[PDB]
């Protein structure tokens, strides 16, 4: 029995949200199911329930824009959410809400992996990347640090690697940080041997899906030599 | 009908045995819920009805309580025991959950290692300068980064960031970034970054001049 969620990944604003639940190992029919958001800074959020009974058990403080449905032809159930502000930006989880016919309400026991859905106007666009070269000024002892800005992108997310995947050792891919321009930015470094430095060639590979950018920077150091 | 978790952070070495407690606004008898929330994956469900340990998973996870009061202990701390808990009540709707709390490891304090990264040339050609200062495998998390431009304190031209402890030397690391036009940037010549943490008895600052 699984569960798989699927829907935009960024949905502008006062516009209608549609996110929907794959199931798997199990008929939609015979279960209640659940979907619950996480607004990054805040915690959880019970949305609503969807039941066989098509009863009504939403949260009131959305209450007013939300809808939950069930396709049995499709085995899915989805979550329908007008309006949509910056307020509804988060990560939305659907589960199996478990409950036992004497007994009552159990827990929230199969949960999806989740998707984040950002309300933003800004258009796709494709990250900039600019190396963090090492220098004098980023070396201590036998290590120096390097690595790439990726500027001006959305939305998330991006991947890094760096050498194909070949160096993972110290390497550090910070999370992103949203600019009044609207657009991402985030940085990921390494710090490797000083020596090696002339020798080993260093290449970030920057990697957004969303505008199928796909750039590899190398990373040469920057010194008076 | 509210739920309220406590600690809302808690640090522990691998193998105590630590306790997170829940407290509700009202009576609610047994139903309660634990989670684990490990970013990347999806949630999981350790215990329900308070007590009743979730199938699969490690009896060094266990729940009491009834009423008001719930308490979710965990013996022996592993690796993967460090990450966000929620309990959440079942009694009616709405259901809640509690505010969770973040568990993370605890070790010796270290001061970060600070580099600094002017722009880059190729960056310079659009006309917007990004300083970048990175403050590298440090701990406790806490740390503040003021830049400086010519002495003069920044304010509101910066944005930061700081990765999740680390798996391996429980260390945090911080990547912050000045923000300023091509002009404006060709204008000064020193970009200091000042850095805050208790591992520095005082504030250091690494800076460079602009093209030396």
């Amino acid at each position: 029995v699984q569960l798989l969620e699927s829907g935009p990944g960024v949905v502008k604003p006062s516009e209608t949200l549609s996110l929907t639940c794959t199931v798997s190992g199990a008929s939609v029919n015979n279960y209640y199911w659940t979907w619950v958001r996480q607004p990054p800074g805040k915690g959880l959020e019970w949305i609503g329930n969807v039941y066989d009974s098509g009863d009504t058990n939403y949260n009131p403080s959305l209450s007013s824009r939300l809808s939950l449905s069930m396709d049995t032809s499709k085995n899915q159930f989805s979550l329908r959410l007008s309006s949509v502000t910056a307020a509804d930006t988060a990560t939305y989880y659907c589960a199996r809400y478990h409950r036992h016919f004497i007994r009552g309400p159990l827990s929230f026991d199969y949960w999806g992996r989740g998707t984040l859905v950002t309300v933003s106007s800004a258009s796709t666009k494709g990250p900039s990347v600019f190396p963090l070269a090492p220098s004098s000024k980023s070396t201590s002892g036998g290590t120096s640090a390097l690595g790439c800005l990726v500027k001006d992108y959305f939305p998330e997310p991006v991947t890094v690697s760096w050498n194909s995947g070949a160096l993972t050792s110290g390497v550090h891919t910070f999370p992103a940080v949203l600019q009044s321009s609207g657009l991402y930015s985030l940085s990921s470094v390494v710090t490797v041997p000083s020596s090696s430095l002339g020798t080993q060639t260093y290449i970030c590979n920057v990697n957004h899906k969303p505008s199928n950018t796909k750039v590899d920077k190398k990373v040469e150091p920057k010194s008076c030599d | 009908l509210q739920m309220t978790q406590s600690p809302s952070f808690l640090s522990a070495s691998v193998g105590d045995r630590v306790s997170i407690t829940c407290r509700a606004s009202q009576d609610i008898q047994k139903f309660l819920a634990w989670y684990q929330l490990t970013p990347g994956d999806a949630p999981k469900l350790l215990m329900y009805s308070a007590s009743t340990l979730q199938s699969g998973v490690p009896s060094r996870f266990s729940g009491s309580g009834s009423g008001t009061e719930f308490t979710l202990t965990i013996s022996g701390l592993q690796p993967e025991d460090f990450a966000t808990y929620y309990c959440q009540h079942l009694k009616r709707y709405p259901y809640t959950f509690g505010q969770g709390t973040k568990l993370e490891i605890s070790r010796t304090v270290a001061a970060p290692s600070v580099f600094i990264f002017p722009p880059s040339d190729e960056q310079l050609k659009s006309g917007t300068a990004s300083v970048v200062c990175l403050l590298n495998n440090f701990y406790p998390r806490e740390a503040k980064v003021q830049w400086k431009v010519d002495n003069a304190l920044q304010s509101g031209n910066s944005q930061e960031s700081v990765t999740e402890q680390d798996n391996k030397d429980s260390t945090y690391s911080l990547s912050s970034t000045l923000t300023l036009s091509k002009a404006d940037y060709e204008k000064h010549k020193v970009y200091a970054c000042e850095v805050t943490h208790q591992g520095l008895s005082s504030p250091v600052t690494k800076s460079f001049n602009r093209g030396e």
